[PDB]
């Protein structure tokens, strides 16, 4: 097995050992998808009100 | 009450278990996808074992091994044979075969060649000599050494080859199911057409001359032996079958065994056997869902829930174990 | 030295946040009122531990962390618990009504209320980092806060911080410690979401750290304090690179190119071993080989899943304790010749290891005893992707029903998004399979 | 997080009133509003009902209406009375004779405004109003028709608060008059438009109980109402003490309420118990477990085997293992799978609460969504129809203003209503 980049420190030590080897979306986009469940909101709440209304 | 699932309806050996589980009166089936279950008998393609033993307040138990495909494809069993150092490529007890992409064409035109300057009778899975043709009919197929020299039965001089089954419990306990069947090819073996050749049961269909179902069971067998050959089915067969099945089963071992999990498996296997004019037993493939003869269907499945199913679940020996 | 930021949001956020602060006090020597008597320079410096806290001209040692939750309850109590001094009051943010376990109501409707205030008090503490290079993300699947408003901080952290790393220490949903039934929903509604902007996650399904609490810990009815306290110590034995002097995963973006070459597929899995009692009288302290051997044992993983039937892509041994070279390698070289262990072709099959010479630090009248040496196993195997299949099975049976979904609709969600979620998750498990198979 | 508490009419105030006896007993304060306990578990989550009053005294959050004074002043004379907030008690002269039309459209339309205007100054001094908590009775005219009046215009004002109410079913077993039915199948139209969450408290489940289990040949509306306390008491066990789910009434109709119009909850208690008997036995955790899922402990007159449960919640009050609590909800779920929905995993929740009731050592409460509620709807649909099929009575209520059409679309909607019951008994 290959044990290979120790680096040793007086905290402990660090090694590798190889045993084989190989064979964002924009705040204006975010905000507008925040507002269209907003206006989702709205819209339903003012058909509840519409209905009470009636 | 315990409670089990049934997600293959073409079990016929689990469908003996379920109907001898609800008899039981301690045992109530549940709907296919009902997740509250203690025992599931699982379909065979993409079984979610990822899905079991994580329903809390329940023991889960299921009848296929993860893992054991790689046991029970004849592409997956050749890979193993050769790469597992506790069967090794100088296994004694199975045929030399290798693996063909429609590869280790290159290696096993070697040996093919080396066989031409001796008998070169090989089969892939149908049979042919010289080789060449039957590249052309794979065109994933496995090549294998046809057994020229079978041990024939008299009278009829007949091929057959044997069935065992075996059963891993939950405790990875290896149990050979004491019966086992021939099954006989009914028609003379002719060395120089494949109805002779493939001893399968749907491939006959001269059937049913020499005994019924072209299934020779142990006793006959058994007899046949000690009037024909003098020996016996134990000493003579018996011994290198309970040692290929204990081999190949040790050797998946590490990569199947459910000790430690959160559920637990157990499973049948049908172990197929070839047996030459010396007596000598090879091992030709395994099954991961087979099928049982009708005369033994009411023992064994009864010895399923005795020792896989109610050794987890208990209430309120017709195997040999093999030792490890 | 470059700083990091932790964010702990909702309950199991937040109280997972308090285990983590409280064990890194006692293994930097910090006091509850934020004094360091090790550290010789008072008002500052950059040594490995400022990357976790900042330093007051009274030498106060303050966590760069924020505690965020939609409902006060809980966040009140770090205001009046035993580390209140340690933390500054703008730093613990809270609002008045909670998520109500909805992922909708947490991300659209309060989400939408207070993330430009959590974003303000997060820019609070990277203005006094000279270098930052990410931020640990603290939080719960099945909440609707640890759900809803994460997967709307991670959206945009991406888009204030662009170029730092992003790692999670998430919840997975277990219904024996769980109170919500819609927990599917949210968790994979915010796996979605948060997908494309987490370098780095950690799942612990709470499940696991149950069951070893009831096992190593022999404890019959494991409370949040039981499991906290053990996610913690896994915790910290991921975050001690970045806290001390080290060779080995010593920035944030090394956990990315050490464990994930797979953008998508950057779910580790942590082995973590030995869990012992601290009523067991009588303890025989385990070797390197023992504790070493334990990492591939399934009952001491973060999440139950079967590493044999899967590929490995990268693997990490990080040790605490009486630990050197030779015995990790001879004990590497006789559990390669009994375990299934797969990696890729792609990747080259070995371990990269680190030892801290410190023992594991246990909190004073805990469950966990103190052992002499210990190891956390970080293990990018494809078989974590059982979780995900159990998780879509679940959300597949209620969708499919529509049950619930009024609830998600009624904040401003719609109907879409669920779908649009749940092909994310079809296309996440179908690529650990192309990879593990 | 505070409730207000409302109560109209005559069943509305008298189950009200022993509501507030038997939670203020459990929380130690006295007819005075004075604290008198020794647990601060007591007093930790006090606001969720209670207002703190001067001298540190506590008023409950409740609102008392009625169209006759009657039993209000009844309510003012009883043991516990004088702890309500005198300002809280509004009530006309009139009353309204049993008829849904006098409570909802005449008589009750002059008395709204004044209730929604003390409701106002309760819900304005709240710091994080959770939603409203209304007692009365479906047969009635008052509780009835003005109750469900009052649900509408309080949803008008508040609609996003969460409307919880405890309603209690009309049973010919228990009759008052033979309007009953016209006034509950006109209700429940209301109740599944405009409520997050109905306990289905069933007068005939309520008499077959004292009569076939507890033995009372005779039983009184006294002897009713202690198994309603009881129930009311357990149901709202988490929202009022500590515990590891501090529960609220957003997140219960979020967890209980798959489908928005199935909202109604069979309660079941455990152990069912007598008043003035007592009996000095405790049960253990898997008796209650056992009993507190017996048709014979259901608060409404349904046979959970005729039907599924889609969500399930339970409360265990009092000192026990709650290991083998797990063990034996778990048993329950396991041992009866068939009857839980299974395209909802993981369908029941269960609390333990420290403190039991009063006269009890150890108690049960059980809150299910099950589709065999259709049973109550059902029975109530099919004594509506009996008269409306020859428009009997009909005169007390078009003499009101009502018309025809109004009941065949009330009649229609609850009939609706037993058909999306009955869509998910065969999913
Ligand atoms: N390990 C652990 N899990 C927790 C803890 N608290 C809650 N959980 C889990 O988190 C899930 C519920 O999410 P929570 O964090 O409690 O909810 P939240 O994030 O506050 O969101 P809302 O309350 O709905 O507004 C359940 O599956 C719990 O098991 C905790 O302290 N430790
Ligand atoms: N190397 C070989 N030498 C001689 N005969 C062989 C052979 N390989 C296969 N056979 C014959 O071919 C028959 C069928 O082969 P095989 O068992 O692999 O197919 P199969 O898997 O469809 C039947 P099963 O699943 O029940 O075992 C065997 O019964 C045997 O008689
Ligand atoms: N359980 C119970 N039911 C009651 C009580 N009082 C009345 N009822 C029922 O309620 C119906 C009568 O309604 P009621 O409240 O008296 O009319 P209201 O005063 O106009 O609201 C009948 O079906 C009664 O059986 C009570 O104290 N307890
Ligand atoms: C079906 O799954 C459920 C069912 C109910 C709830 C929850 C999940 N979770 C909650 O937070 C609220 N809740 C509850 N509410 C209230 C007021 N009393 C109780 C519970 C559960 C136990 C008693
Ligand atoms: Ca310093
Ligand atoms: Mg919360
Ligand atoms: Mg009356």
């Amino acid at each position: 097995m290959e044990v290979i980049e120790l680096n040793k420190c007086t905290s402990g030590q660090s090694f590798e050992v190889i045993l084989k080897p190989p064979s964002d979306p924009s705040l204006e986009e975010i905000q507008k998808k925040l507002e269209a469940a907003e206006e989702r909101r709205k819209y339903q709440e003012a058909e509840l009100l519409k209905h009470l209304a009636e | 009450m315990y409670t089990f699932v049934v997600r293959d309806e073409n079990s016929s050996v689990y469908a003996e278990v379920s109907r001898l589980l609800l008899a039981t009166g301690q045992w109530k089936r549940l709907r296919k996808d009902n997740p509250r279950f203690n025992l599931m008998l699982g379909e065979r393609n993409r079984l979610p074992f990822g899905r079991l033993g994580h329903e809390p307040g329940l023991v889960q138990l299921v009848n296929y091994y993860r893992g054991a495909d790689k046991l029970c494809r004849k592409a997956s069993l050749v890979k193993l044979i050769k790469t597992s150092p506790e069967l090794s490529e100088s296994c004694t007890w199975f045929p030399e075969s290798y693996v063909i992409y429609p590869d280790e064409r290159e290696v096993f035109l070697a040996a093919y060649n080396r066989r031409r300057e001796g008998g070169n009778v090989w089969i892939a899975k149908l049979i042919s000599s010289e080789a060449s043709e039957l590249l052309d009919f794979i065109d994933v197929h496995v090549i294998q050494k046809y057994l020229e020299k079978p041990l024939l039965l008299e009278p009829g001089h007949r091929k057959f080859d044997i069935r065992s089954w075996v059963l891993v419990d939950h405790l990875y306990n290896i149990y050979l199911y004491r019966e086992g069947v021939l099954r006989t090819s009914s028609e003379p073996y002719n060395s120089a057409d494949k109805t002779c050749h493939l001893t399968n049961h749907c491939i006959q269909k001269n059937y049913g001359r020499y005994e019924e179902g072209n299934e020779m069971f142990f006793e006959e067998f058994n007899q046949y032996l000690m009037d024909a050959l003098n020996t016996t089915l134990e000493n003579s067969i018996l011994l290198q079958i309970k040692h290929i099945i204990r081999s190949c089963l040790m050797c998946i071992e590490p990569a199947i065994s459910t000790k430690h999990l959160h559920y637990q498996s157990f499973q049948l296997f049908g172990f197929d056997f070839m047996v030459d004019e010396e007596l000598k037993v090879w091992l030709i493939e395994v099954n991961g869902a087979p099928a049982c003869a009708q005369k033994l269907y009411a023992e064994l499945c009864q010895g399923i829930v005795d020792v896989a199913i109610s050794s987890v679940f208990p209430l309120a020996s017709i195997f040999i174990k093999l030792h490890h | 030295m470059r700083e990091c930021i932790s964010i702990h949001v909702g309950q199991a956020g937040v109280q997972i946040g308090n285990a983590c602060w409280e064990l890194y006090c006692l293994e930097h020597g910090i006091q509850p009122d934020g004094q360091m008597p090790s550290d010789k320079t008072i008002g500052g410096g950059d040594d490995s531990f400022n990357t976790f806290f900042s330093e007051t001209g009274a030498g106060k040692h303050v966590p760069r962390a924020v505690f965020v939750d939609l409902e006060p309850t809980v966040i009140d109590e770090v205001r009046t618990g035993t580390y209140r001094q340690l933390f500054h009051p703008e730093q613990l943010i809270t609002g008045k009504e909670d998520a109500a376990n909805n992922y909708a109501r947490g991300h659209y409707t309060i989400g939408k209320e207070i993330i430009d205030l959590v974003l303000d008090r997060i820019r609070k503490l990277a203005d006094q980092c000279t270098g930052l290079q990410g931020f640990l993300v603290f939080h719960s699947f099945g909440g609707g806060t640890g759900s809803g408003f994460t997967s709307l901080l991670m959206e945009r952290l991406s888009v204030d911080y662009g170029k730092k790393s992003k790692l999670e220490f998430s919840i997975y949903p277990a219904p024996q410690v769980s109170t919500a039934v819609v927990e599917p929903y949210n968790s994979i509604l915010t796996t979605h979401t948060t997908l494309e902007h987490s370098d780095c996650a950690f799942m612990v399904d709470n499940e696991a750290i149950y069951d070893i609490c009831r096992r190593n810990l022999d404890i019959e009815r494991p409370t949040y304090t039981n499991l906290n306290r053990l996610i913690s110590q896994i915790v910290s034995s991921i975050t001690a690179s970045l806290r001390f002097d080290g060779a080995l995963n010593v920035d944030l973006t090394e956990f990315q190119t050490n464990l994930v070459p797979y953008p998508r597929i950057h779910f580790p899995l942590a082995t973590y071993a030995p869990v012992i009692s601290a009523e067991k009288a009588y303890h025989e302290q385990l070797s390197v080989a023992e504790i070493t051997n334990a990492c591939f044992e399934p009952a001491n993983q973060m999440v139950k899943c079967d590493p044999r039937h899967g590929k490995y892509m990268a693997c990490c041994l990080l040790y605490r304790g009486d630990v050197v070279p030779k015995d990790v390698n001879a004990a590497i070289a006789t559990i390669k010749t009994k375990r299934s262990i797969q990696f890729v072709d792609w990747c080259p099959t070995g371990f990269k290891v680190g030892i801290n010479y410190q023992p594991p630090t246990v909190v004073p009248g805990g469950d966990l005893a103190k052992v002499q040496r210990a190891v956390c196993m970080l293990s990018n195997t494809t078989a974590i992707a059982e979780a995900w299949a159990r998780l879509d099975h679940k959300f597949d049976l209620m969708y499919a029903k529509r049950a619930f979904v009024h609830w998600y609709v009624g904040e401003g969600m719609e109907e879409g998004e669920f779908s649009e979620a749940r092909e994310d998750m079809a296309a996440l498990e179908k690529d650990y399979e192309e990879v593990g198979v | 997080r505070e409730i207000v508490h409302i109560q109209a009419g005559q069943c509305g105030n008298q189950i009200g009133a022993k509501f507030w006896e038997v939670i203020s007993d459990e929380h130690g304060i006295d007819p005075t509003g004075s604290y008198h306990g020794d647990s601060d578990l007591q007093l930790e989550r006090i606001n969720v009902y209670y207002n703190e009053a001067t001298g540190n005294k506590y008023v409950p959050r409740a609102i008392l209406v009625d169209l006759e004074p009657g039993t209000m002043d009844s309510v003012r004379s009883g043991p516990f009375g004088q702890i309500f907030r005198p300002d809280n008690f509004v009530f006309g002269q009139s009353g309204a004779g049993n008829n849904w039309a006098k409570g909802h459209y005449t008589e009750g339309a002059e008395l709204v405004d004044s209730v929604l205007d003390v409701v106002r100054k309760e819900s304005e001094s709240c710091d994080c109003l959770q939603g409203f908590q209304l007692t009365h009775s479906l047969g009635g005219g008052t509780g009835s028709g003005m109750g469900t009046l009052l649900i509408s215009k309080i949803r008008e004002e508040y609609p996003d608060r969460i409307m919880n109410t405890f309603s209690v079913m009309p049973s010919p077993k228990v009759s008052d008059t033979v309007v009953e039915p016209y006034n509950a199948t006109l209700s429940v139209h209301q109740l599944v438009e405009n409520t997050d969450e109905t306990y289905c408290i069933d007068n005939e489940a309520l008499y077959d109980i004292c009569f076939r289990t507890l033995k009372l040949t005779t039983p009184t509306y006294g002897d009713l109402n202690h198994l309603v306390s009881a129930t009311m008491s357990g149901v709202t066990t988490c929202l009022r003490f500590p515990g590891q789910l501090n529960a609220d009434l957003r997140k219960l109709a979020v967890n209980m309420v798959p489908f928005p119009r199935l909202h109604f909850f069979m309660p079941g208690f455990a152990p069912l118990t007598s008043r003035g008997s007592q009996q000095y036995r405790a049960l253990t955790v898997p008796e209650l477990t056992q009993q507190m899922f017996d048709s014979k402990n259901m608060m409404a007159a349904c046979d959970p085997r005729h039907g599924r449960y889609l969500t399930v919640a339970a409360i265990f009050r009092g000192r026990m293992s709650m290991k083998e609590v797990d063990e034996q909800m778990l048993n329950v779920q396991n041992k009866n799978s068939s009857y839980f929905v299974e395209w909802i995993p993981n369908n029941v929740k269960t609390a333990v609460c420290d403190i039991p009731p009063r006269g009890l050592k150890m108690s049960a409460t059980f809150i299910g969504n099950s589709t065999a509620i259709q049973e109550l709807f059902k029975r109530i649909s099919e004594q509506f129809t009996a008269m409306f099929r020859r428009k009997a009575f009909l005169h007390w209520y078009t003499g009101e203003g009502m018309d025809e059409m109004e009941f065949t679309e009330a009649e229609s909607n609850m009939n609706d209503l037993v058909s999306e019951y009955q869509q998910y008994q065969d999913a």
